[PDB]
């Protein structure tokens, strides 16, 4: 009994159904060709749209020109830019590569 | 309790005033005769010159054999208990712990003759001092934790007792306790090689020295021939002695001390003794 | 005689007192596994049709 | 002081007793027990009972006599007049 | 004590006073309740501290996150449940622990009793405070009644109760407050506990005869911790078999509306253990004498042991002493029941008879019931 | 002790543990620090406590709250400049009380001396926590900053952070928290001090020759209680002429903003006691034996013990050991003005080089010092 008593107390600050709610399945949206902008936050704000959730950066990464299809955006954006970019910190100078800019 | 060897050797007093010599000649009859009986001797004799004149009654007067059953002898019980007689005018507590052992004729009688060596013995009046080696000689002395103490070793046909014997004031008496049990417990875990020697020297030392004397050797001679039979292995000691080694002990007090139930009889101031099953509770170890 | 399945098991296990406690654990561990599983069907056995379980398969893939 | 060495002086009391291996953990629990339940119920039942009993009384007493009041209207005054 | 363990640190030679405390022979499972208080004490803390986490307390917010624990949070419905009722486990025990108190004259002991008295008085303080977090209907008014009461008070009374709501009425910051102080003041009744204890290791417990036990004593250790702790199951059990299968049962306050100032109830009332002494104060018509008796009520157990009116401590033999005594039992328990009635005539006599018969039994027969039987023995 | 007071109650002898608690002649005002601790933390628990009844923990409210007491509550103003200028007066002293701990080698005490250590580590927390709850710019990335670095743990780092989190990030539920925390925490610092205390009183206070002071003793009534006192006193300026005439001036983070998490400060520190603690990890290129040095900064105060390689206690008489020591005091100073400033390779290569050198003192220079003057002296 004591091991399903333990885990019961710290399974409660373990995590909490609505913040479970979190982890974007929209994504979807929007903006153009530059923008950017192009953000929100949410704590993730699958993707889905597809698939995809793997990562650029935070607030609209949101894909490699949604690898060419469409992203936002799709790389180039507004100054400077989506991937390559830079848009790294204030603003230069490494940009968003990486290489392959996936 | 409950056997003919839990009574006392006088037996009660009102006996004494009942008994009647009709009993006597009966009992003088039934236990007298041979083989029971058994001479010896040890001195300017030799062996012929005794038999001769060991002859003619006792040929003898018989000292015969019949029957008187077979041998009125059977095995007696263990029973755990504790008695205290708890009288608190007088100045001092005895206590006497102990657990059953073997009997006369056994191997195992020889390991725990080298134990008892070990932990030793200490009294008030020893030059000893605090530099002794026996671990109870040292710390008993160093506080005066006990008066005194001696460990017991009682082998009867096929039963024996194990245990101590000390004196404490009153205050003092849980402190022995706990200190004792520490011996018994480091024994059967952690002994070791070097410490076995001092046991083992000192017991050819006493062994020996228990035989200076005409009277010492002769009286051995005749408990030996209705224990053992007629052996009398002396320089066969030596030669059994040589087979105890660290796991020899180990192997040998792990059954008759770890985890069993032990027996306590005390004689009053005894009031601070704990209660029974903290002793129990104190035999086994549970690595602390 | 052969010693009674107790007085092997005291000499084996119980008087080692690490062992003592290790079969404690091991004991508990296997204990949950099984006595868990039972339970359930006890409980689900009395209530049939009662839950999607059961009632799920009439809409689940469709 | 310490507690267990000087609490008080007793003199020639003899205790005895076994190791709790040695005997069981239930001599007779059911045949000797169902008796002393008994002779020991008795002895207070006496003494308890009663005051319990005057109040169940006065419950549904109480009850009783709060229902005519309430719920029949028509009881001491009917709707004649 | 040589290479002893339990002097090295020295606390644990403060941990003495436990294991070797001694302590009678013959007790009876009525003495148990000295742990389980503690227990169901400790009990709280932890399941009282995990709900503070996700608890607000806010006029807006509060209500909305109670809902928020029982929804939404794993596991988050057995907490807030063992909470709650881990208070009325709490007092069911309290009680007896009085209970045994006098019915074997253990109140002998002078100081001890008294730090009990207040620490009696604290819990029942806290217990209500907390019972206003959730900020529900019957919390709301149910706080109003309590409070307002107070301003009976000849002349600072129409202050003194405007200082604690701070405003005019038990909107926000009145709120806010009773949180602060239902967290903390637990751990205040944990000091005194530990102080409510010391004084009984200088004298030893008391025993069911009555009789200074000297020459029989027992250690602690083996014996009686391993009936605490068959004492300690006992209560898990009826722990939660109250709070597993029916968990509103003993939550006998039916009322989760958010509270609404403008409708009213039309039946309010505290939760049980409270009542008897709400219902008290219906009794007496005049408003300022009576709030004096409900204070007054529980205050008389101070001064019992002045009263001890006989020559041997126990009420096991005497059977007088022993009769009363029992009728107090209804006595109270009667009252429970009169207070959680409407205030029709065929009730409101009765708690008005009721009521002069509880004193009466403590503070006039009994304290003679001791005098005849001294007379009877030859004494 | 014929009708001495001090016995009839218990509890008093317990208070002839200050009383007649014997102490040296000759004590340094070095030695006051011993009760300017407890000062200061009295003293916060009560302002500590009338904040807590108007604050409130949400993350739409809480901001808005502490607004509300510096505008609208009567005295509102000052008790939030006490309490947070409080902490800082409270980590002045406390250093100090470690230094006399060194110099002196005090911590030849073998137990009490941990008990410090811990009691130590625990503070470092709770003062840590409470400054989440303003909820102010300072506190959010603050607090992202610290916690996220934990994640450096090889396998269980994922999801142990997220698991104080309750969620992927610092929103609601992570506050909830920090301040149930910051509220209950400090009961159990003064649990352990009254421990930390104990076992003192065995050995009584070392003294600064470093020489068992047998022969001399004092009563501690008299002559010590008032030396706290005026120890007392001089406080209250230093604490009053802060928080009275220059609020904001150790009050150095200047951010009051509202939380964004989209938007970053330019420069981000913790105030000002914490810096050096974090100035050792930048100098780590390396994250993961990043993280262990600042572990490891303050857990080498356990090992000192071990490092006492002399003949006598006192470093007031030996030079060289004497010599070192107070360039560990600037190095330590340096570490603090160090990390207060942007990383740039001026500045870069400084922490990099004072970094070993901390280590070098402590961990090497020291425990040698001693060896050569055992020497020098023939001993
Ligand atoms: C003797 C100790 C305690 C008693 C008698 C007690 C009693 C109560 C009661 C009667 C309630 C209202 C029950 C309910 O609303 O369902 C309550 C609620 C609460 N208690 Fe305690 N409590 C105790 C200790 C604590 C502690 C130590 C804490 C915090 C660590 C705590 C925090 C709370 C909170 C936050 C609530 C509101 C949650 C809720 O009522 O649903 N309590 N407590
Ligand atoms: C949270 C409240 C309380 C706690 C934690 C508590 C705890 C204890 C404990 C552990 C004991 C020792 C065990 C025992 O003697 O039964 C004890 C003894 C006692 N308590 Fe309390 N108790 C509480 C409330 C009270 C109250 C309210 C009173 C009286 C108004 C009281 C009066 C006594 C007395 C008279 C004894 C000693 C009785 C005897 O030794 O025979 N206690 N209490
Ligand atoms: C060693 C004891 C304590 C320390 C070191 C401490 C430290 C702090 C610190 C550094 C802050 C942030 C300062 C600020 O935001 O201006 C703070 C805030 C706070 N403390 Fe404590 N505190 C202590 C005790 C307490 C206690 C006992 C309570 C509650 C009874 C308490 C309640 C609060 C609250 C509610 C806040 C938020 C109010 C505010 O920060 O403006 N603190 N505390
Ligand atoms: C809130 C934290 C602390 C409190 C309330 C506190 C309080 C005290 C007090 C009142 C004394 C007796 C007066 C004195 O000996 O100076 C003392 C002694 C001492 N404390 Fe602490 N102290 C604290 C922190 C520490 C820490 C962090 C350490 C070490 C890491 C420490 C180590 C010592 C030592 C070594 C002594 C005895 C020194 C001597 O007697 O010469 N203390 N402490
Ligand atoms: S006070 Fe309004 S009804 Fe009693």
């Amino acid at each position: 009994a004591a091991k399903n008593v333990v885990s019961q107390f710290v399974s409660s600050m373990s995590a909490s159904a609505d913040v479970l709610a979190m982890s974007k399945i929209e994504i979807k949206l929007s903006d153009i060709p530059e923008g950017k902008n192009m953000a929100f936050k949410w704590r993730g704000k699958d993707q889905e749209a597809a698939v995809e959730v793997s990562q650029l950066r935070d607030p609209q990464h949101d894909l490699e020109r949604v690898k060419k299809p469409e992203w936002v955006i799709l790389i180039g954006v507004c100054t400077h830019l989506g991937c390559v970019p830079i848009a790294n910190a204030g603003d230069f100078g490494g940009y968003y590569c990486p290489c392959h800019g996936s | 309790q409950g056997t003919p060897l839990a009574q006392s050797v006088e037996g009660p007093s009102e006996n004494v005033r009942k008994l009647s010599r009709a009993d006597l000649t009966e009992y003088l009859s039934r236990h007298y005769k041979a083989p029971r009986m058994v001479l010896a001797a040890a001195g300017g004799l030799e062996h012929r010159q005794l038999l001769d004149l060991a002859q003619k009654h006792f040929s003898g007067l018989s000292g015969t054999y019949d029957e008187d059953a077979v041998p009125t002898l059977s095995p007696c019980r263990f029973t755990g208990s504790q008695i205290c007689h708890r009288e608190d005018g007088l100045p001092l507590a005895h206590v006497a712990i102990a657990v059953e052992g073997p009997g006369w004729a056994h191997p195992d009688n020889v390991a725990l003759q080298v134990a008892n060596a070990i932990i030793g013995h200490y009294d008030c009046t020893y030059g000893g001092g605090a530099h002794l080696s026996s671990p109870l000689a040292s710390i008993a002395a160093t506080n005066k934790l006990c008066q005194s103490f001696q460990t017991f070793n009682i082998c009867y046909a096929d039963t024996g007792l194990l245990g101590a014997h000390f004196v404490c004031d009153h205050m003092s008496i849980d402190d022995m306790m706990f200190v004792l049990q520490g011996q018994w417990m480091r024994l059967c875990t952690s002994a070791t090689e070097s410490e076995v020697l001092r046991g083992k020297n000192l017991l050819r030392n006493a062994l020996v020295s228990h035989l200076d004397g005409t009277t010492p050797v002769c009286e051995d001679i005749g408990r030996s021939l209705l224990t053992y039979g007629r052996r009398i292995p002396l320089a066969e000691w030596e030669s059994r002695i040589a087979e105890v080694d660290a796991r020899v002990v180990r192997e040998v007090c792990s059954k008759y001390f770890y985890d069993q139930c032990p027996a306590v009889a005390g004689f009053g101031p005894i009031e601070q003794l704990p209660d029974y099953n903290r002793i129990r509770s104190g035999m086994f170890w549970l690595r602390f | 005689v052969a010693p009674t399945l107790t007085a092997r098991l005291y000499s084996l296990l119980f008087r080692r007192t690490s062992t003592f406690a290790l079969t404690i654990v091991v004991g508990a561990l296997f204990f949950e596994r099984a006595f868990d599983q039972g339970a359930d069907a006890i409980y689900e056995h009395i209530n049939e049709g009662k839950l999607w379980k059961h009632i799920k398969h009439k809409y689940e893939n469709k | 002081g310490r507690q267990f060495g000087h609490l008080t002086r007793v003199r020639h009391v003899i205790t005895y007793s076994l190791s709790p291996f040695e005997q069981r953990a239930f001599p007779h629990y059911f045949s000797k027990g169902i008796p002393n339940v008994l002779r020991r119920t008795r002895a207070c039942i006496l003494r308890v009972a009663p005051p319990f009993v005057a109040f169940y009384l006065v419950y549904t007493w109480g009850t009783q006599e709060f229902e005519k009041s309430k719920r029949k209207n028509p009881a001491a005054y009917e709707n004649d007049r | 004590m040589t290479n002893i363990r339990k002097s090295h640190p020295l606390m644990k030679i403060v941990n003495n006073a436990f294991i070797d405390l001694p302590a009678p022979s013959n007790i009876s499972s009525w003495w148990n309740f000295g742990s389980l208080l503690g227990i169901c004490l400790i009990l709280q803390i932890l399941t009282g501290l995990f709900l503070a986490m996700h608890y607000t307390s806010d006029t807006t917010t509060a209500f909305s996150s109670v809902t928020h624990i029982c929804r939404d949070v794993n596991y988050g419905w057995i907490i807030r449940y063992m909470h709650a009722n881990g208070a009325s486990m709490f007092f069911i025990c309290l009680y007896m622990h009085v209970g045994r108190g006098l019915y074997y004259g253990s109140y002998t002991f002078l100081e001890t009793w008294n730090i009990g008295v207040i620490l009696l008085l604290t819990v029942m303080a806290t217990a209500f405070m907390g019972y206003v977090l959730p900020w529900g209907q019957m919390s709301f008014w149910g706080a109003t009644v309590i409070t307002n009461l107070l301003s009976a008070i000849p002349y600072i009374g129409t202050n003194l109760v405007e200082w604690i709501w701070g405003g005019f009425s038990v909107d926000k910051a009145t709120l806010t407050r009773f949180f602060a102080f239902h967290f903390i003041l637990p751990f205040i009744i944990m000091a005194i506990a530990m102080v409510h204890l010391l004084f009984l290791h200088e004298t030893g417990s008391n025993n069911p005869t009555g009789i200074s036990s000297d020459v029989d004593k027992i250690p602690f250790h083996p014996y009686y911790t391993i009936k605490d702790i068959l004492g300690a199951l006992l209560l898990i059990l009826a722990l939660m078999l109250l709070v597993l299968f029916a968990p509103d049962l003993l939550g006998d306050p039916d009322n989760y509306t958010p509270a609404n100032p403008l409708n009213t109830p039309p039946h309010i009332k505290p939760e049980w253990y409270f009542l008897f002494a709400y219902a008290i104060l219906r009794s007496i018509p005049n408003k300022l004498g009576g709030v004096l008796a409900l204070a007054f009520s529980i205050l008389i157990l101070a001064l019992i042991p002045l009263l001890h009116t006989s020559k041997q401590r126990s009420m096991m033999f005497r059977p007088l002493s022993q009769c009363l005594f029992w009728a107090l039992v209804a006595d109270l328990l009667t009252l429970t029941w009169i207070g959680g009635q409407p205030v029709e005539h065929p009730y409101i006599t009765i708690g008005q008879l009721a009521s002069v018969l509880y004193f009466l039994l403590i503070l006039v027969l009994m304290p003679t019931a001791g005098t005849i039987e001294n007379k009877l023995l030859k004494w």
